[PDB]
């Protein structure tokens, strides 16, 4: 009786459901069965009630297997003993670590600007309340507990010394955290926990990327170990400044694409000259012109004196000075450079890829603590300067070239041609429309050839040669061509011609969407729109549940594997070859 | 020139190229239509109650000659009112009252009646009483119960192919769905075979229907397929061939038409073969023989001499038989075509298959088919096929599926019967065949011309007509027994299972949910919703691909825009602004008519099939003055397929770029520049905004805002008034002028504001009054201002300086900054009201008082509390502190020395009661606004329950006391006049009443008599004002009624103010959304070259990957504004003339292409100008129609005029180091809204707490302190990790092992860490429960 | 953690046997399931022996 | 599970808390990781007795 409790609903009566009415029914019908089977019934009529108690027992064991039983006024089922046990609701359910967390619960996410990797920013709000018994134990241990109750009464009170020991307590003790929707191992990270006064934890940008967070509405969840050995196992396993690399593939997963990126691309750059271009200097002092006054991180054909550390000997690095040209921001960026790494690598456009290079190559010479101070001081560079640069955007920065007018009369002007010539009978209807979309499809490739001239590296700027077309300024073109944020279809979509989108269910309408955001858009261009979108928010919603499905079985069906053995001594294994197939090779054997 | 008194003080400037020809509708006449008409008294019954009632009303008694029959329903006065049933809890229903007739008629006499009992009506239940705003209050509480859409009842001929077959062919089936009743559907076999199914269940011969229906074997094939004569005498046979009727077949050998031969042997047949042999006249020719062979018999037959059945039906000829039958039967004989390269005959194949050909046999099958047991009599069978399709009381499905069947059917006819019909199912069948053989297109599920809404009108007759006819039968049943009787007509006549029926349908259903009272908005959109779940269309949010794609038909239906991004994508649809509901259940939708070009300005509505036929131009077309067009050739839709089109083949003209777009999307600027998945979003969003102290007015509009704030019915207008006398903060009085009074009234209308009431969403509602005093209002004319409203515009939001910029990572992807100027401002702060409830629920040991008299508990706990245990009204409390002191009585003991010795030194409780007060929630402060306390009758302890009752008697007394002293102020007026020129001064009357001194006599023959009368007069109106307050008094403290259990009810409304914080979750109109991170101060943020600061800090990087252009269109509008703002407010200082300020704000206003004309200083005067220019002394009100905005070069010029840049960028300088910023910022001001996702309803946490007493589990979501719960896939994670201490301690310390806890807990006290494991619970519930069943398990060793 | 029982006199069978996708009670009798269910509601009279 | 559950109550088989999902219900330390040592010593034990 104890596993199934009366559960009085509104105190009067109990109503115990789903548990003791198939009881109730069955020993009610038992009971008068055997009675009656004392008092010699007719066959039929015992028969019967014989056939009725098994189906009681039948609904009792499994319900809808035969027979249909409803509760009161409910057309719902009774869940039966098999119910509970089979299903999404059975004790195969969240038993298997499917519990609730007595530590744990809704936390609010924001951005960790400082507070470096190997840390988290754990509201005081969230403090105080989870320790509570360690709280009790180091009161009680410092003698200012006498007693538990006392030690409650001061915690309630929130005296100022029970901050000063729980500060005490948090200072040498990790905690974990975990995105709640996770498809790889590393959705769950351990951080060090530090109060600020709020009510939102801030994680660590970088880490970001590996939880997918965005900082939109998102909850967090937060989980204490208690045991020593769990937080030795949280500080050497379930710590970020172990967790670099992809577990998949191998690629370092923590790899900033925000502000730093476009921030370093900024201050590695020249756009013709800035002030004091032929000034030669150390380097160190490239900070101290550029603070006061004089320079510029735009400054072109600037030469320092640059003492590389080589580690060409065995274990063992020497120190070599080069007086190579270079620009302020890479010259001021070397300081943060450790001694391991060369210069002639990093004196480059700094693009997106080449930082992820550079976080490659720096932990695999280097090793692991100089790879991650490293990576920590240029994302804060990174801020810094995109907080310098300032990186505005406006409706002048984006340019929609001139010629696109006359791409439109050239392009209708030969569909004009097509349906004449269509009129004619000498074309059919699928040639002419093929036709159309190459003619469509050539006039999206020139525009797009248009645009990109324009916002390519055509621009003139004052010299004694007065013409110096060098890379514009344009923040979009910056931001594309680094890689931090953009693409060249997504600029498509915004300076010209828009393009197809045209497929209701497989087919493509033969008139394109010809305009941008910036000149607005039709009626019916807007409308004819939106079936792209929301097919691939069909697709997402859709296809999550079925991924989720897939990720469940394979890791149901893989999951006995686990290294027991070190070698097999086996000479038999797979002979492997690069691929190659249709034009090149599509990967090396590299 | 517009005058608009409400809305002269403050106009914003519109940029619309287009002219408005059609006004926007009252935008919620579907909600009301429905209801209106549903309880209207119609001349006909066509629908409502009227309809419902003579579906099933006339009650006849079996062979009883006694009959029931009603005169007329009336409907009984509401009890209450809104405000009344709200306060009270109740549901606010409209009693329901009828007129009947018994009627009795003695044996042997035909028809001949005897008595009638047609003096006495009879009363059931209460009709819900639907609102003036689409709404009702059921127990109090507001519900919206949602329009449904589904399919419209009638034939579908649907393909069902494509990979479902598996077999590489197309499907062919039909289904008809009536509007009530059994489905009847036919599928096609890959056989070419029909199958007839029901409800889904196992198919059945496609011919046994026709078999079941009468008819035999001859009469279906002569009838479905065509017989050639094939007359072969003397066996010549030769055959009658039309080559037009029927050709595309090759010739073997030996054919000649008409003497020579016409087609060759071996030789395709051509058109020139056909043409020749149909323009030459061909008789019947000879042709080989083993034609014969492959060709079926029509009809069976029988010898000439002997009557055998020799050559049956659905039998193919035989050489042998051939003879035999030519020298017996007869020679000419009725045979088939079966041209399959044309037709198939698809049912010759499944005659043969069909077990059955006597009708009786095929009847048995398909009760066999119903019922597997109990096979028929030849009784049963019958009837029960009779009453599945032929019954008219059982299928009854609707006069419009009819309509839809004439229609698919392409009969003129469009009335018929709810019955079928055979011929109905024959020609069903044959279309059915013809589109398999192809013969036209298929039907389209998703087409709006095959799916109709429903409304709540039809719904409720459904469910009064199933509650109407489960009582009918009952009444029925008492009049065939004991029908010996003049009772009163209430032998079987019950309200309560109609009330229960049409209660449960209203208080608890699918469709039927409360509204989101947060915006007005909300609200509006909500009541515009529109869904296909519940008891019909879509059963589940499964099983569904396209059906929640866009079908072309949306265009300006539905928004295509508007719909939840939850996994109920696609399946919830907003109203277009001027869609409107078809006559049966459709959309229609208004154009302008086209003629010979020009533009007829009358509107005609089109439906999903007549905008399929005709042509329709685009609004963004150019038009000539007369109503031509620049342009020969425009864009337009014919089918689906827009195109140029010369101007003489338009046929329509649309009527607005707002017809596609819905209400909420059409609040949102600058549509045409952002992504329709950022619009869908912040349209998603926009609905969970949340009004704060102080509402803005937005500077950037679209015109609806102000129709919206108006017919959301949540603010108060003025009807028929002529100026107020009396402003209070929540009392208004306006005064109408004569012209539009009515004699027989005071003259008067009185309006009280709603003050800080608690919402469904549990924020606070308050209205806001607008005009000073003495002002002449006109009618129409907005009043007061309620929640997130300004000016009667929905002001819901701030218009905050922004830019784009990245601050430090401050704005690292999704995350906003914030002013502390805001703080200091107030902005966004919110206001929340709780609600808390008590019940004293008297037990056996006896009844629970409140008196405050609570053991165990000190004086200041107590010192809040009042005489009864109440808390003072206005007081303030934290954490858990008692609210309502009320104890439970406990049973008596025996002499009990030692409690007996308590007594006689403590006493006055003697342990004779529980605390059971009532205490705050922990972790909850604020203040008491106000306390409720409703007490059934029969119990009047009533303590200090009768301040409240004194005070809604003394609001009475004082609104009711106007009315009549104005009437006598007017009547005294009166008198006084009649005493002038009669000797009397007024300075008598003024002195004293006396009654003129008692009828003196000024003309003691009229002066005298009018005197009197209008004494009486002024008698009767003493007596009918203190009938009236003694009635208002009756109805205030006549008490209430509770539950049985229940004895009183006491419940309490809190007041919260929640300041903003970070964590908070901001978002704007674009898609745009992000989280408070950051509180800065105002020193470091970046500061303009005039010190004045930025407020908002955003990152600039969201735009580009969301295609967000409308919010820089937003910024630029926003320094126009500002710009515009700052300088009228510094001209305002500087006290200059009134004529620079007017010609400055008429060139801030003519400017621009012509869009509208509107001109100052001759519709305002003088006196309007500093009034309006103080109205928008801060911003200029702007308003940007949906797709005819201002452009990029209007809003160039607009910035010229600001003093600004065109560019729109400006440097900025670091408030934190001070030095300029290269790249010049664009600065904005974005009207932006604060969600409901608040982070102090977020925060929660848990250490330990109560476990379940099943499981041995922490609680969970929240629910009294609960806690977070894990998962598998979290564990699968762990796992791979491999961290297997910490699993332990998962599934043991802070599990269900109980004996682990406690020993955790004690050694985190002593400073332990070891892990102690236990073996949990949940393993001991799973191992009972398998040894409950007939499982043998057990733990070895 | 204590449990109880009835004395159930009649003799019941198990519908998780003889029902899933093997027929228990059909495999070890030969006997087909249709058979089985018709008896097990007092309307096949199946012969003994 | 039910068609699982009748297999093996049939069979008559055991666990013996072999597989990563016994050591998970059961509550125990997995052989794997941190575990693996443990659990390797337990079967040592086990094999000795």
């Amino acid at each position: 009786p104890d596993l199934r409790p009366l559960v009085p609903l509104d105190g009067g009566r109990f109503a115990t459901s789903d548990l003791n009415d198939l009881y109730r029914r069955v020993i009610n019908r038992n009971n008068r069965l055997k009675r009656l089977l004392d008092l010699a019934a007719p066959d039929i009529i015992v028969r019967n009630e014989k056939r009725m108690l098994q189906e009681a027992v039948d609904a009792l064991l499994d319900n809808g297997r035969r027979g249909r039983a409803i509760t009161g006024s409910n057309k719902r089922p009774l869940k039966s003993l098999a119910d509970m046990i089979k299903g999404k609701q059975g004790r195969f359910r969240q038993n298997l670590l499917g519990k609730r967390v007595d530590y744990s619960g809704r936390s609010v996410i924001t951005v960790g600007p400082y507070l470096r990797l190997h840390q988290c920013g754990l509201p005081k709000k969230m403090a105080l309340e989870l320790f509570k018994p360690f709280i009790y134990g180091k009161l009680e241990l410092r003698g200012l507990a006498t007693t538990i109750k006392a030690a409650k009464k001061m915690v309630e009170r929130e005296e100022a010394v029970v901050w000063d020991i729980l500060d005490e307590v948090i200072r040498e003790h990790p905690v974990l955290l975990n995105r709640a929707p996770t498809l790889h191992r590393l959705g769950i990270q351990a951080f060090e926990p530090v109060l600020i006064e709020g009510k939102a934890i801030q994680l660590h940008p970088l880490v970001c990327a590996a939880y997918n967070a965005d900082f939109d509405g998102d909850q967090m969840a937060v989980h204490v170990p208690l045991t020593l050995e769990a937080q030795l196992e949280a500080r050497a396993l379930m710590m970020s400044t172990n967790n670099i690399l992809s577990p998949a593939n191998g690629e370092p997963i923590i790899v900033p694409s925000q502000d730093v990126v476009l921030g370093l691309y900024y201050m590695t750059r020249d756009c013709v000259n800035a002030k004091g271009e032929g000034m030669v200097l150390t380097g160190p002092k490239e900070a101290e012109r550029l603070y006061r006054s004089g320079l510029a991180s735009l400054h072109a054909r600037v030469k320092v004196r640059i003492t590389e550390y080589e580690k060409d000997a065995n274990g063992e690095l020497v120190a070599k000075t080069s007086l190579k040209d270079t620009t302020v921001g890479r010259a001021i960026l070397w300081m943060i450079v450790p001694k391991g790494l060369p210069y002639s690598i990093v004196n480059q456009a700094l693009g997106k890829k080449a930082i992820s290079k550079m976080l490659n190559t720096c932990y695999r010479i280097l090793g692991l603590k100089p790879t991650v101070i490293f990576a920590d001081q240029i994302m804060y560079t990174g801020f810094a300067y995109a907080a310098r640069s300032g990186a505005s955007v406006g409706i002048d920065d984006m340019v929609i070239p001139e010629k696109k007018h006359e791409i439109i009369s050239e392009a209708e002007a030969e569909v004009a041609e097509i349906q004449e010539q269509f009129q004619s009978g000498l074309v059919t209807a699928g040639e002419r429309y093929n036709k159309v979309i190459d003619i469509w499809a050539a006039a999206n490739d020139r525009v797009s050839k248009a645009m990109m001239d324009n916002l390519q590296t055509e621009t003139v700027i004052n010299r004694d040669g007065q013409e110096e077309k060098q890379v514009s300024f344009n923040s979009i073109y910056m931001m594309a061509d680094s890689g931090a944020r953009g693409s060249a279809a997504q600029i498509r979509q915004l300076a010209g011609m828009r393009g197809l989108m045209a497929k209701p269910d497989g087919s493509i309408i033969e008139t394109p969407i010809t305009a941008n955001f910036r000149e607005g858009l039709n009626v019916l261009q807007y409308f004819i729109s939106t079936h792209g979108a929301r097919k691939g928010l069909a697709d997402t919603a859709l296809k999550t549940a079925n991924s989720g499905y897939l990720t469940r079985r394979l890791v149901d069906v893989a999951q006995d594997l686990v290294v027991t053995e070190d070698d097999c001594g086996t000479h038999e294994g797979i002979m492997m070859t690069p691929v190659i197939e249709g034009g090149d090779v599509k990967e090396p054997l590299r | 020139m517009v005058y608009s008194y409400t809305e002269k003080k403050r106009i914003r400037k519109d940029f619309g190229k287009r002219p408005q020809v059609l006004d926007v509708p009252y935008l919620l006449s579907i909600q009301l239509d429905s209801f209106q008409k549903f309880i209207e008294q119609d001349p006909e019954g066509q629908y409502g109650l009227e309809a419902a009632f003579r579906s099933v009303f006339p009650i006849q008694s079996y062979s009883g000659n006694s009959e029931l029959q009603y005169v007329s329903y009336r409907l009984g006065e509401p009890v209450f009112d809104v405000q009344e049933c709200q306060i009270r809890g109740v549901t606010y229903s409209a009693p329901l009252r009828v007129k009947l007739r018994l009627v009795i008629y003695e044996r042997e006499a035909p028809e001949g009646t005897v008595k009638d009992i047609k003096e006495q009506e009879v009363y059931m239940g209460e009709i819900p009483l639907m609102t003036d705003n689409g709404t009702f209050v059921i127990n109090g509480t507001e519900r919206v119960i949602v329009s449904q859409l589904h399919r419209s009842p009638g034939v579908f001929f649907d393909s069902d192919k494509g990979k479902t077959h598996s077999s590489g062919k197309v499907l062919y089936n039909a289904r008809i769905i009536p509007y009530r009743g059994s489905w009847l559907d036919f599928e096609f076999d890959p056989k070419d075979n029909l199958f007839v199914r029901i409800d889904r269940r196992r198919k059945l011969p496609a011919t046994i229907i026709l078999r079941a229906l009468n008819y035999t074997t001859e009469q279906i094939l002569d009838l479905f397929f065509e017989k050639v004569i094939f007359e072969i005498r003397d066996n010549k046979l030769q055959m009658e061939l039309v080559p037009e009727r029927l050709r595309g077949e090759t010739a073997s050998f030996d054919i000649e038409a008409n003497g020579k031969v016409y087609v060759e042997k071996g030789r395709r047949i051509t058109a020139r073969h056909i043409r020749q042999l149909e323009k030459d006249d061909v008789k019947l020719i000879e042709v080989p023989v083993e034609y014969i062979a492959g060709k079926v018999v029509a009809k069976d037959y029988i010898d000439e001499s002997t009557g055998e059945l020799i050559c049956a039906a659905n039998m193919e000829l035989s050489l042998d038989l051939l003879a035999k039958l030519s020298q017996s039967g007869h020679k000419r004989i009725e045979t088939l075509f079966t041209n399959d390269l044309d037709h198939g005959p698809y049912i010759s194949e499944t005659l043969r298959v069909d077990p059955t050909n006597d009708r009786l046999s095929a009847l048995v099958e398909i009760y066999r088919m119903m019922r597997p047991g109990e096979p028929p009599t030849r009784e049963a069978a019958e009837s029960l096929f009779e009453n599945l399709f032929f019954s008219e009381d059982r299928y009854d499905l609707s006069a419009v599926g009819r309509m839809k069947f004439n229609r698919s059917l392409l009969r003129e006819e469009i009335e018929g019967s709810g019955i079928l019909s055979k011929d109905d199912i024959i020609d069903v069948m044959k279309k059915l065949i013809d589109i398999r053989n192809g013969k036209g297109e298929v039907d389209d599920i998703d087409h709006l011309g095959n799916r109709r809404i429903r409304s709540v009108g039809e719904m409720a007759e459904n469910q009064f007509r199933v509650g109407l006819v489960r009582v009918e039968r009952a009444v029925k049943e008492r009049l065939s027994l004991g029908d010996l009787d003049t009772l009163m007509p209430q032998d079987m006549i019950n309200a309560k299972p109609i009330s229960a029926a049409v209660k449960e349908f209203f208080g608890s259903s699918q469709l039927s949910q409360f509204m989101d009272q947060n915006n007005p908005l909300s609200e509006i959109t909500h009541k515009r919703r529109i869904s296909a779940l519940g008891p019909g269309g879509l059963t589940r949010e499964r099983a569904g691909f396209e059906v929640r794609d866009v079908h072309p038909t949306h265009y300006g239906r539905v928004c295509p825009i508007e719909t939840p991004e939850g996994p109920n994508i696609g399946l919830i649809n907003s109203l277009s602004v001027y869609a409107q509901t078809n006559e049966y259940g459709f959309l229609e939708t208004p154009y302008r008519k086209v003629t010979d070009g020009v533009v007829t300005d009358e509107i005609h509505y089109l439906s999903a099939i007549e905008e399929g036929n005709y042509v329709i131009a685009q609004a963004n077309s150019n038009l000539d003055e007369e109503g031509h067009f620049v342009e020969d050739l425009v864009t337009c839709r014919s089918k689906g397929e827009s195109s140029l089109f010369s101007r003489d083949q338009v046929d329509y003209m649309d009527v607005s770029t707002q017809q596609v777009v819905s209400v909420g999307a059409s609040l949102i600027p600058f549509l045409e520049h952002d992504d329709a998945n950022r619009a869908l979003m912040g349209a998603n969003m926009q609905r969970q905004a949340v009004p704060t102290l102080r509402a803005d007015k937005p500077l950037v509009g679209t015109g609806m805002e102000r129709a919206v704030a108006v017919d959301s019915g949540v603010t108060a207008v003025a009807k028929r008034g002529g100026v107020v006398q009396y402003v209070d903060a929540s009392r208004i009085v306006i005064k109408v002028n004569e012209d539009e009074m009515y004699p027989g009234e005071a003259g008067i209308d009185i309006y009280n504001l709603t003050k800080y009431t608690r919402s469904n969403q549990n924020t606070c509602i308050n209205q806001m009054p607008c005009v000073s005093l003495g002002e002449p209002v006109e009618r129409g004319d907005v009043l007061a201002d309620g929640p997130s409203t300004d000016l009667g515009e929905l002001a819901l939001g701030q218009n905050m300086r922004v830019a784009f910029m990245p601050w430090n990572g401050y704005n690292f992807e999704d995350s906003i900054l914030v002013s502390e100027r805001v703080v200091q401002e107030d902005r966004f702060t919110t206001i929340h009201i709780q609600e808390l409830a008590c019940v004293s629920r008297d037990t056996k040991l006896g009844p629970e008082e409140i008196t405050a008299d609570i053991p165990n508990v000190g004086e200041a706990a107590l010192s809040k509390l009042d005489e009864s245990g109440i808390v003072y009204i206005g007081a303030e409390v934290t954490g858990g502190d008692i609210l309502v002191g009320k104890v439970t009585p406990k049973g008596e003991t025996q002499l009990t020395p030692e409690e007996k010795l308590l007594r006689a030194i403590f006493g006055e409780k003697a342990s004779d009661v529980k605390d059971s007060s009532l205490r705050v929630p922990n972790g909850v402060s604020g203040t008491v606004i106000d306390v409720q306390v409703f007490t059934r009758d029969g119990v009047e302890k009533d303590k200090r329950a009768l301040e409240i009752e004194e005070m809604q008697l003394k609001q009475a007394k004082k609104d009711l006391s106007e009315e009549l002293q104005i009437l006598e102020a007017g009547l005294f007026s009166r008198i006084r006049a009649v005493l002038v020129a009669g000797g009397v001064e007024a300075e008598k009357l003024d002195k004293l009443p006396r009654d003129r001194w008692l009828e003196l006599g000024l003309t003691d023959e009229e002066k005298q008599n009018q005197l009197e009368q209008l004494a009486e007069q002024y008698d009767e109106l003493k007596h009918e004002f203190e009938k009236k307050l003694e009635a208002k008094r009756r109805k205030i403290t006549q008490g209430d009624d509770l539950a049985p259990g229940v004895l009183k009810i006491v419940k309490v409304y809190l007041a919260v103010k929640r300041r903003i914080q970070p964590g908070d979750k901001m978002a704007g109109r674009h898609g745009n959304k992000g989280v408070i991170s950051k509180i800065n101060p105002i020193e470091d943020m970046p500061y303009d070259e005039n010190g004045t600061p930025v407020d908002i800090v955003l990152n600039p990087l969201g735009v580009p990957s969301r295609m967000n252009i409308g919010q820089i269109l937003e910024t630029h509008l926003g320094m126009a504004a500002k710009g515009i703002g700052d300088k009228i407010n510094a001209m305002l200082k500087q006290q200059q003339e009134v004529a620079k300020l007017r010609e400055f704000i008429q060139r801030a206003y003519d400017l621009g292409a012509d869009v509208r004309q509107k001109v100052d200083l001759s519709t305002f005067s003088d006196e309007e100008v500093m009034r309006l220019a103080e109205n928008l002394r801060k911003g200029m009100p702007i308003a940007t129609p949906v797709f005819d905005g201002a452009k990029e070069a209007e809003i160039k010029e607009l910035l010229k005029l600001g003093d600004l840049p065109t560019s729109g960028q400006i440097r900025l300088y670091d408030g934190r180091t001070g030095e300029q910023f290269e790249r010049p910022v664009t600065v904005g001001y974005m009207y932006m809204l604060k969600l409901n996702h608040l982070v102090d309803d977020k925060m929660h946490a848990r250490s330990t707490g109560s476990y379940s007493l099943v499981t041995q589990q922490p609680l969970g979501g929240k629910a009294q302190f609960g806690g977070q719960r894990f998962g598998e896939m979290e564990v699968w994670a762990l796992e791979a990790y491999g961290a297997a201490y910490t699993l332990q301690e998962m599934l043991t310390v802070k599990s269900d092992d109980v004996n682990g806890r406690t020993k955790m807990y004690k050694n985190i006290v002593d400073g332990n860490h070891q892990m102690e494991p236990g073996m949990p619970e949940s393993f001991n519930v799973l191992l009972k429960e398998i040894r409950s069943l007939g499982i043998n398990i057990e733990l070895e060793d | 953690e204590r449990m109880g029982h009835i004395e159930l006199a009649s003799p019941t069978a198990h519908i998780w046997f003889l029902k899933s996708l093997p027929s228990r009670i059909g495999l070890l009798l030969d006997m087909p399931l249709r058979d089985i269910e018709r008896v097990l509601y007092f309307e096949s009279y199946v012969v003994i022996e | 599970t039910t068609r699982v559950l009748t297999e093996a109550a049939v069979a008559g088989k055991r666990d013996e808390l072999r597989g990563l999902k016994e050591n998970v219900i059961v509550g125990r330390l997995i052989p794997a990781g941190t575990g693996y040592a443990y659990h390797q010593d337990r079967m040592r034990r086990r094999a000795a007795g």
